[PDB]
DNA sequence: CTGGAGAATCCCGGTGCCGAGGCCGCTCAATTGGTCGTAGACAGCTCTAGCACCGCTTAAACGCACGTACGCGCTGTCCCCCGCGTTTTAACCGCCAAGGGGATTACTCCCTAGTCTCCAGGCACGTGTCAGATATATACATCCTGT
DNA sequence: ACAGGATGTATATATCTGACACGTGCCTGGAGACTAGGGAGTAATCCCCTTGGCGGTTAAAACGCGGGGGACAGCGCGTACGTGCGTTTAAGCGGTGCTAGAGCTGTCTACGACCAATTGAGCGGCCTCGGCACCGGGATTCTCCAG
């Protein structure tokens, strides 16, 4: 479990996007699909939004650790990501 | 849909930057509908922004203040 | 001082007509009312805001409603709205 | 002379809405559908909050509106309770909530 | 004597929830408010109904945070709300 | 303080109001200490508005603009 | 002009004419804008004495977002300002909880 | 030609300048300053506009702006923007 | 636990890039000087409502006994994710081309601000009572301990 | 698991009661008719940028095979927290008494909206070159495991 330790250093020292940009963008026309047909997006577009669900992501993880070490353990599970879910009032 | 598109490993690595040591097999899942819910809320305040202004082209300046409107300031693209 | 009291009471004989309603209740109602209108009303400048457009119309107030009123209530209010406006301008 | 809310078929006063809308300067202009259009909206809102709190009373054998009514009918509702998640309502206590392990 | 494994705290559960009267004793609660209010402007006068709406807002708040609290302790097993539950609580929300 | 005056039972009725069945003994101090935060911040936005007004008296309104401030609404005050 | 008179290097013309134009209210005092502009100068001073100060510590001469986010989250009263704000490619801060190590 | 957006960097570059004699900003840590300024900007004057509505008065004064820092910048520097901006005040008038 | 030892790490120096910093038009917005209207500073009045005290009741806090349930540490087990080598996939860079739509310009004009007239809906205030609580009088569902 | 008893919980009555629905009076802002002026709407035109495509790398995801540590269930003991029960002790009720400041009104002035003339501060564009991203290459530190 070092390889673990030395990802969470080299991932919170870095600041670039880890989400792959064309499946995200590929995500993102799908999802808007539905609300309105025959959409174009800008680049930066696409942009703030993978910027937003990068930082949403990595805060809910926080959250999420912060819980299944609160119950003495260190392998977060997905009753851990609902508790957190549940608290902050986003569910 | 397409939210499958979304890596495992890009989910490790989100993971790792938030400080987790392990991860179960079942997180994987749980993460791709909490991202797609979060998108689908900003993507939908953003589509209404863009309806209104008769335009069909979403701009950097919708999506910030669709990120505005949750609560979720982003700083660095304008307004 | 100026409250929705005897509109609110009209509405209340409109739905049920052998119910009453208290003063507690009321007040909450008033403030209710009021809170509402200050969000679609503030939604609506800062949509006019954006688009550097003088005017609020049925359109700004009908992009607030959606903004703000989540899904069913959003759709149903939208609809209630376009009615009324439909109704008020042919009479 | 008929009122405008005559004309609309609402209940709710469109001209003093008008004149709030005017008087607090959300905009340099305000267009003559505006106050129509919230005039129904708040009518419609209003409306669907009295008729799920006069269900409240009715299950509860009360005749009378109370605000523990107001606050059944806010949270029981799946998108009232959205809309109005962090609303604290006086005097209308919590929702009775008893956690299955704690039995 | 008598029934003493725990049933009447869950008595007075459904007996709190079902009430909607304030809890919180009203005179230590004015002086509570009126000695946090003394460090900010000196000689300060109440209206009653401030002090009402503040007590309102406090016990709606001190709930939700029990509710939340009472989730927590739940989540690792336990029954107990402790301090670390309401800390983590607290810590989660981003107040 | 006058913090002390909030007596052990009353914490232990608000907690039955939140679900809780069982309270740990160190769960009365921080309770207080958390009201007191809560009290401390509401009670500095109602002073402000209040000052701004020169008034001497803090009223019911004051109090429903400060709780709004920080996302807390209240209805039933006006 | 009213910035040299203040001594404040802010612009007070265009502050004054962003609050007639935002319609914030029917009219505008004669010293709103001063006082306007005064704390928006020393807001930005503090952020970016802050900023700097994490770059000299970095062996850097040109700022950059990981600087000011470092700067906005190590300092408690500028966090706690700026508690929902994403700052965009900022990363995030190193903390590693005492019981994964 | 195109149209220009109006933005604080002139101003941001010059206040840095001053801080900080030799450090320079790049185009993205620019853009983060001015959103910055712009957020609270409006985060001030909507506070602003909501005391003076609250007490009916159309003005918004030197003490409406004051009171809106103190509303909405917590404690430190709360006082240190209120005791800049009356200096800044005092400076002006005379 | 204690020394190899291998992999990751940082420190140092050379290369080349391209984005930051400065300077040149010039344009539209900041400023100055009046002018005029009114919101606000200031004084003064009225009396509503908040603060303080005192005496009496008793509801509820407080101190204590106690014993049972639940928290916490220890043990054993198996399973599931971490590490890693390999194969397979498609992200991505680089360039090309289309044309759909965003950004102005110009004209027209329809709608909304502003104003004067009029008065009826809306708010404050007296009024009666009927829907609310309340305690006594039984009926009934539910937990405890023993069988 | 069943039953008898003790105990909260609910149903039914007279008994009181004040908050609410109702009726009366007064007033200011809503409705209507008139005016004008400019924001909206529509059409045209340009060209900027977003989508789609092609093609070759090659980063990197997918898959799979150990195995080790840790999640989880189980076990026990210890202690402290819930539930009475007797004993204070201030909360809560009312009544009085005083007066500070809420709230309002009335003047009258200093202050801000508003008009135009003036001109330079800031903005786009167009440059240049130094800070930094990158890449080897070597010195340094950390994790791991046989001994």
């Amino acid at each position: 479990g070092t390889v673990a330790l030395r990802e969470i250093r080299k991932y919170q020292k870095s600041t670039e996007l880890l989400i792959r940009k064309l499946p995200f963008q590929r995500l993102v026309r799908e999802i808007a699909q539905d609300f309105k047909t025959d959409l174009r997006f800008q680049s930066s577009a696409v942009a703030a939004l993978q910027e937003a669900a990068e930082a949403y992501l990595v805060g809910l993880f926080e959250d999420t650790n912060l819980c299944a070490i609160h119950a003495k353990r260190v392998t977060i599970m997905p009753k851990d990501i609902q508790l957190a879910r549940r608290i902050r009032g986003e569910r | 849909g397409y939210i499958q598109g979304i890596a495992k490993p890009v989910i490790r690595r989100l993971a790792r930057k938030g400080g987790v040591k392990r991860i179960s097999g079942l997180i994987y899942k749980e993460t791709r509908g909490v991202l797609k819910i979060f998108l689908e809320n900003v993507i939908r305040d953003a589509v209404t922004y863009t309806e209104h202004a008769r335009r069909k082209t979403v701009t950097a300046m919708d999506v910030v203040y669709a990120l505005k409107r949750q609560g979720r300031t982003l700083y660095g693209f304008g307004g | 001082v100026e409250t929705y009291k005897i509109y609110i009471f009209k509405v209340l004989k409109q739905v049920h007509p052998d119910i009453g309603i208290s003063s507690k209740a009321m007040s909450i109602m008033n403030s209710f009312i009021n809170d509402i209108f200050e969000k679609l009303a503030g939604e609506s400048a800062k949509l006019a805001r954006y688009n550097k457009k003088p005017t609020i119309t049925s359109r700004e107030i009908q992009t607030s409603v959606r903004l703000v009123l989540p899904g069913e209530l959003a759709k149903h209010a939208v609809s209630e709205g376009t009615k009324a406006v439909t109704k008020f301008t042919s009479a | 002379a008929m009122s405008r809310s005559s004309k609309a078929g609402l209940q709710f006063p469109v001209g003093r809405i008008a004149r709030f809308l005017k008087a607090g300067k959300y905009a340099e202009r305000v267009g003559a559908g505006a106050p129509v259009y919230l005039a129904a909206v708040l009518e419609y809102l209003a409306a669907e909050v009295l008729e799920l709190a006069g269900n409240a009373a009715r299950d509860n054998k009360k005749t009378r509106i109370v605000p523990r009514h107001i606050q059944l009918a806010v949270r029981n509702d799946e998108e009232l309770s959205r809309l109005l998640g962090t609303v604290t309502i006086a005097s209308g206590g919590v929702m009775p909530n008893i956690h299955n392990l704690l039995l």
